[PDB]
């Protein structure tokens, strides 16, 4: 889309219609006529057009209302409302952008923010540009949390998240337009390398994904159209609804056969019933046949009887002569009709173990992109937020994602090296306890108006917890974080001197030789200028290659790149480092996913706020003080940056509403 | 509305690979045995009709009668009409193997016969002879 109606979508937003957020803040508008509300949504188009038109500079109310034309530059209270909603919400002028009248003098309300991951960071930028007082606590020594960058020498690489997942209405558009990123497009061809270190032929290689996808597909029929989605009282994941398909499948492939063969049985046993029908045939024609032999040697002159008695045999053996070449007659027929049904038997196996292992590369890809084992995903929601996918190619940063992290972390009261390991929260504020990871006894105390907690739900999942809540989190909270689950997923960085493998392709897989290992380094990227391949570890294999140094997993990797390049054509890498999210303290795992049991709805849960109880009893209901952003909180972008960019935008605008009120709904 | 294709899934099939936990290799084996169970009597029969088609080797070339093409006749040979009643005795109503035994005559010219002669031969008798048997 084009337009101002592109600026909608580009900003995940329906052109031509009222989003429930928008009903909630103008609600005079929507219950109105249908000629305001399309009034009202031009301009919101139109704000927002500008905006992304040019999003490394503020756009004022001003600069706003200057381009407005008429009859929607008449009235400018609802311009007013307008770009006021667009500017809370994070819809305009978020990021890093250049303001045009420098922040308002004095602060109001304080705000301890948790974690200097882009949730943390993006939240940040907004309350301090809602001028708020704000300090982010972070644990680690960097920002960024998992958005990790190795960098040595001129060797750079992601540890963390890489792939910006298409431009079209990603928030992160706007973003990298705003910070220099180098985005390069990834060439989704991936040639496939069997265990033994040969390529999988383009024949097979089609046929096992195909496979695939009809696999999955299955599953889904058979979640929405047969509702098998609750099995034994527990609920049904992918991994056993592909196993049940797959069963189901070569079920078929006998079922077939055995009705075949089936065929050729009734067919060879009517073949039977009339070779004893001829043999006993040609046994009476040959008895038949003597009789009239010995009434013909009776030499004439023969008197009736004995004249008639030649003529009757001699008709009686042609009309059973005609039987029998009748009955050879069908005999020829059915004889073929036995060579028609054993020249196309049906399929042998529904697989080979060849195909097997080559269709485990696949699940291993999707293990890859859930990062968990297929066997933990639900069934009916893994994939519920499908539809809220970007549009384009996908893009790697090619100077390494940290450069957003850090350039969102310019200008911000960031305290590193500090572990919150206590949340108290009461009806007349909260007061945050973190420690130096350093020297761990020395204690910090924070107060503040608000806590907003971009805590990785790995930690939030810990037990016994790394943070205390003080009160303890209401147990509607609590069982949304046991419900919803947090995958892990690793990578291995292999810095060589030399482009040893094919410039051209982006990503070659390597199939694995069992179910068991289909996870373990089955995936290869080259993505940068620098002679960099980076390999992946999915699946169950994930969590215990973490076990394992990283001169043997080094090796296994070196291991099958030799078997596939040439066993001199590979060198020895100069530099290497292996990921171990699940074993990282700050994060206890890669990203979330829809656990079976869990839904969509878990992620609503993560994301409302905690109100304490009163203080003096009987005292008025007090404010919201406990907020939480982050990637597991955002029901239709989890697990990536985005997501959580745009889960901090979210919680800044309520938080702001909460305690700078709102100006804009009179 | 359907599962896609070249996959296959019913309702009632679901429910039999899922009943316990080895319910899909129980009825995978069931049919693994069913048509081992088919393909043996396959071969066993293969074997029946094999020897059953050696002993009709040969044919039945040394038994067949070289062709008899002799033009239907409009006259009743006393002969013809004595060879008629003993055939009548031994087939009946079958008009076309009497026929076939008189050699000239046609289908029809066999049931005028019938009628013709019908009190002089008596036929009556004679037919009623070959219903007892
Ligand atoms: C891990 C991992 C994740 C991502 C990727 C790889 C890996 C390895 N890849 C990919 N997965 C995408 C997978 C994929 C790609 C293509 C098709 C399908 C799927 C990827 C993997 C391999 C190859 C390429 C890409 C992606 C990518 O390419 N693209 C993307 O957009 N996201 C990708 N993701 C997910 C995103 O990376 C995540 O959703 C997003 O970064 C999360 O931002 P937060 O919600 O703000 O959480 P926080 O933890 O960053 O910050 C919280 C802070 O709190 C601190 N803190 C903690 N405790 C304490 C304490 N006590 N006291 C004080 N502080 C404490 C912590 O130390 C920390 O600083």
């Amino acid at each position: 889309p084009s337009g101002v109606e592109g600026a909608a979508f580009q900003s995940r937003l329906p052109h031509d219609r009222m989003t429930s957020q928008e009903a909630a803040c103008f609600p005079d508008i929507i219950s109105g006529p249908q000629q305001t509300q399309k009034v009202f949504l031009f301009i919101r188009n139109r704000t927002l057009q500008l905006w992304l038109d040019n999003p490394k500079i503020q756009l004022t109310f001003e600069a706003t209302l200057q381009q407005l034309e008429a009859p929607y530059n008449s009235d400018t209270v609802l311009v007013h409302r307008v770009h006021s909603y667009l500017e809370r919400h994070g819809l305009i002028n978020f990021g890093i952008y250049k303001r045009i009248k420098p922040l308002p003098t004095k602060k109001t309300g304080k705000v301890i923010i948790i974690g200097s991951g882009v949730s943390g960071l993006a939240a940040a930028r907004q309350l301090q540009s809602f001028g708020m007082d704000v300090t982010l606590l972070e644990a680690r020594d960097r920002v960024g949390g998992r958005v990790a960058t190795f960098r040595k020498g001129n060797y750079v690489a992601d540890l963390g998240a890489m792939v910006v997942t298409g431009l079209g209405g990603n928030p992160m558009a706007v973003v990298s337009k705003q910070v220099n990123m180098e985005l390069a497009k990834i060439k989704q061809k991936c040639p496939l390398y069997e265990a033994n270190g040969q390529a999988v032929p383009k024949e097979k290689d089609e046929m096992v994904e195909q496979e695939f996808n009809r696999l999955l597909e299955a599953t889904s029929y058979l979640s929405h159209q047969l509702d098998f989605n609750v099995l034994n009282n527990k609920p049904v994941s992918l991994g056993q609804a592909l196993e049940v398909v797959i069963q189901l499948q070569e079920k078929h492939v006998k079922d077939e056969q055995i009705e075949h063969w089936k065929k050729i049985v009734k067919t060879q046993e009517e073949l039977k019933e009339l070779l004893n029908k001829m043999v006993n045939l040609k046994e009476k024609i040959k008895e038949l046949h003597q009789q009239y032999k010995e009434a013909s040697e009776v030499k004439p002159p023969r008197d009736i009887t004995a004249e008639f008695l030649v003529k009757s045999k001699h008709r009686d053996l042609t009309a059973l002569c005609k039987e029998y070449d009748e009955l050879a007659e069908t005999q020829g027929k059915l004889e073929e009709k036995l060579q028609e049904l054993e020249a196309n038997p049906p399929s042998d196996v529904y697989l080979s173990s060849r195909d097997r292992q080559i269709l485990d590369w696949h699940f291993a890809n999707l293990e890859f992109a859930n990062a968990t084992p297929l066997s933990t995903l639900s069934l009916k929601h893994w994939d519920q937020d499908d539809d809220f996918e970007f549009t384009g190619s996908h893009l790697t940063v090619r100077n390494g994602y940290s450069c957003v992290p850090v350039a969102l972390a310019e200008g911000l009261d960031i305290k590193l090296n500090t572990a919150v390991r206590q949340v108290r929260y009461t009806a007349s504020g909260c007061e945050v306890i973190a420690v130096n990871t350093r020297s761990t006894s020395q204690t910090f105390i924070y107060k503040c108006d608000a806590v907003l907690c971009t805590l990785p739900l790995g930690v939030l999942k810990q037990q016994p917890p790394a943070v205390q809540f003080v009160p303890p989190l209401p147990e509607w909270k609590t069982s949304a974080v046991q419900r919803m689950g947090f995958g892990n997923l690793n990578k291995v960085v292999l810095c060589f001197d030399r482009v040893f493998w094919d410039p051209s392709v982006n990503l070659f897989g390597h199939v694995g030789s069992t179910t068991a290992s289909r996870g373990e380094l089955f995936l290869f990227w080259n993505l940068y200028k620098a002679p960099i391949l980076l390999a992946l570890v999915a699946g169950e294999a994930a969590g215990i290659m973490e076990n394992i140094s990283d001169d043997v997993i080094v090796g296994r990797c070196l291991a099958i790149l030799k078997g596939i390049f040439g066993s001199s054509a590979v060198p020895q890498p100069k530099e290497t480092v292996v990921s171990r999210w699940r074993a990282d303290p700050w994060a206890r795992g890669s990203y979330s996913y829809v656990a079976a049991g869990s839904s969509g709805n878990d992620y609503d849960l993560m994301a409302q706020p905690i109100t304490p109880g009163p203080s003096i009893p009987g005292a008025p209901q007090p404010i919201p003080r406990l907020f939480f952003a982050g990637e597991h909180t955002i029901r239709n972008y989890p697990a990536t940056v985005h997501g959580a960019l745009l889960s901090g935008l979210r919680e800044a605008g309520r938080i702001a509403d909460q305690f700078l009120g709102a100006m804009y709904t009179l | 509305r359907k599962p896609p294709k070249g996959m296959f899934l019913s309702q009632e099939d679901v429910e039999a690979v899922s009943a316990n936990a080895t319910a899909a290799t129980t009825v995978l084996r069931q049919l693994d045995m069913e048509l081992v169970s088919v393909k043996r009597q396959i071969q066993n029969i293969k074997q029946t009709n094999s020897a059953l088609k050696e002993k009709l080797d040969g044919g039945i070339e040394p038994y067949r009668l070289p062709e008899v093409i002799q033009k239907c006749n409009a006259r009743w040979t006393t002969e013809e009409q004595l060879l008629a009643v003993q055939a009548i005795r031994k087939y009946g109503r079958d008009f076309q193997a009497i026929s076939d035994v008189i050699g000239n005559k046609s289908v029809v010219q066999v049931k005028n016969f019938f009628v013709n002669y019908r009190r002089r031969f008596n036929i009556d008798e004679v037919l009623q002879e070959w219903e007892a048997e």
